[PDB]
């Protein structure tokens, strides 16, 4: 029957409910406008209670920031400047570098030595 | 168990962080809604193309002023 | 186009996002087990930020309490006693009375009087 | 001129009631006066709750009915 | 003898209710008669809606929501 | 052994019934913050919660001959 | 505007409360995800069957002890 | 003259990258040669994955997520 | 008029480039908590953030003849 | 017997480097001694950062490459 769920299946469903719950709040808040201290604190408590990691949190923020529909709603609800704080909240590690150009094609080159004591 | 210990195929990296002191990747596994952190040192050799794809997609340029 | 939304349409979508967001958290928390002070405080902050009224909140709690799947998950995650506090949180106004029986068929009957000063 | 509770008299007992005016009214007999006044239950309830209760307790009705 | 609404009388106030018969029934006191009798809630709901509403409204209490 | 009626330390919410036993008027009292209602002597309720008692009677008042 | 002022047909009452001092019903309107509070005094006459349905469904029995 | 991987040399370290040509290209320094040249990222990704990974890994910085 | 380089009061995160201008070594510095990187004299960086400077060089070290 | 930084000598200058051992090592010339030691960059970086920086600044290489 539908209610005959194994302990493991229950854990999987719960985890899915927790992720969907967090994602849903992120979407709603993003649609209201930019992130605020009040909302950041609320999300911190929510991620704690729903066991959402810091990086899963940042990924969800990026998802919402990248959503044009939510962005458009935010612009209509609270005007421009609706993503500056979200953009920082969803910060990520990225390879950052200037495009290659001769004047910047840089490297340190050395003549390798021997070993031990010399 | 978590990470590669789960015995699942890596699908794509959704995030990275050095907060622990070492580079870690938040890995999304094929056929699973649960993602976990794995050492970059480990992902680098076990799924090099997944790591490369991750970096290449996020490559960010910054020009020199003058 | 999909992004050509009127201010009114944006408001409707936002309200829907807020309700779905709150409902989602209620579902996730109910699945974890019974209501706790920590979770009650979190919901209070969430309903404030998402503009969810007290009675809409109680109705959502009842919905989750009445969900056999969430109840079954809760029993598997934290055992019995997973709804006592939720049941109180979702309290409602109801006509409460004993079933009719002669010994309880009661009423006060009087002989009506006239008016003004007598 | 002051009427009802405005007369400042002590309630003796409610001699009758009626709600034909739109609200429940009590015909109040006051101590040391044979002039009774129809007063709002709204008022009598808080001014003299025990007098009101006594009125109801004299008219308790339990019903017997066909099956 | 006709019973319930068949008596052609006007509803005054519902005195009690029960579903022991398999359906919700109301014990109805009719105006000018101290002999109350049972009427189906299905019928009273249609014929005297405010009388039914009053019966429920004045009996509301907060209660926990069962599992 | 457990407290009953007013001894439970609860605030009255509403009287939901009344009956005769041994020869004394008793009220079935619904208490605030508890689903379990129990009996209390009318004598006690009249003193401790007069408005609750009055409301019970008032909302059930009927007439021998309807007034006009 | 809210309540019956919205000019929508009542669908069903989802809750009731006396917290304001008067009985209010949380009304769910047909073709609308937004519910609002309306005075019971008003709903009683404008949609008596919706009110009756609400109460009848929640009728709760409590027997006499002994 | 052959260029890039066609020189039959071993990748040592990627010095820089650019997509100005319409595709991502890496400036590759080959072991034992101080004359670096361009190779398609598509090719380097396959032929010297760890060299490519190293290039990116050592250039990671936190950055806000654009709109 | 706005502060530049170390005057912005930010902590260095990583050097992402180096070039020659007017005859002085300059580093394109990525600062913590800011997406905008700018130039700082190597002379200054060597003193204020030596490990950041060293990391930049070390991770780019190559050999004329690969060692064995 | 103490070797490298364990000799407690003042660094004079790095005369060379190599990473064939698996990690970067510097051939360090110490003041008042003609006996140089190969020391880990891990150590030299924190013990004598300016000496390390000077080594790198003598070997700055900018690349010119074919289009």
């Amino acid at each position: 029957g539908p209610l005959d769920l194994s302990r493991d299946e229950c854990k999987r469903i719960l985890r899915k409910l927790e992720l969907e719950a967090y994602a849903g709040v992120i979407s709603a808040l993003r649609a209201q406008g930019d992130l605020t201290k009040e909302k950041k604190d609320l999300l911190g408590e929510l991620s704690k209670v729903l066991s959402i990691s810091t990086e899963r949190h940042r990924a969800e923020v990026r998802r919402a920031v990248n959503d044009e529909r939510l962005t458009t709603i935010a612009h209509n609800m609270s005007g421009p400047n609706s993503s500056s704080e979200w953009s920082i909240e969803g910060r990520r590690l990225v390879p950052l570098m200037p495009r290659l150009v001769p004047q910047t094609a840089f490297t340190v080159t050395a003549n390798a030595v021997a070993n031990a004591a010399i | 168990p978590r990470g590669f210990a789960r015995g699942l195929e890596p699908e794509r990296i959704i995030g990275a962080t050095d907060s622990s002191g070492e580079l870690m990747f938040l890995m999304k596994w094929k056929n699973s809604d649960e993602a976990d952190l794995v050492p970059a040192k480990e992902a680098n050799v076990k799924c090099p193309q997944v790591v490369i794809s991750f970096y290449e997609e996020r490559l960010t340029w910054h020009s020199y002023p003058s």
